[PDB]
């Protein structure tokens, strides 16, 4: 209804991980894993 | 419509502070945030202008 970011993009924030963590889809660890 | 987290380092006039709060209220309703109290197109334009 009201105009706000999440209202425009309804999405559970819990469906995202914190940036910088190992859990990051682009963590340097993830890069290493891909390489491996 | 007032900020509680200001530090003691800040001083202001009573009038100015009130004005600030009023402006906040105006902007919020203009931003269509409070329930009801819509604003005409020109009316809003005048404000935001």
């Amino acid at each position: 209804k009201l105009p706000e970011y999440n209202q425009l993009f309804p999405e559970p924030w819990d469906n995202f991980c914190r940036p910088g963590a190992i859990e990051a889809l682009d963590s340097p660890a993830s890069y290493l894993l891909d390489l491996y | 419509l007032l900020d509680t987290q200001v530090s003691a380092k800040v001083i202001t006039s009573r009038l100015s502070l009130v004005t600030q709060s009023v402006q906040q209220y105006i902007n919020r309703i203009a931003l269509n945030l409070e329930p009801g109290l819509s604003i005409n197109q020109q009316e809003a334009t005048d404000w935001e202008e």
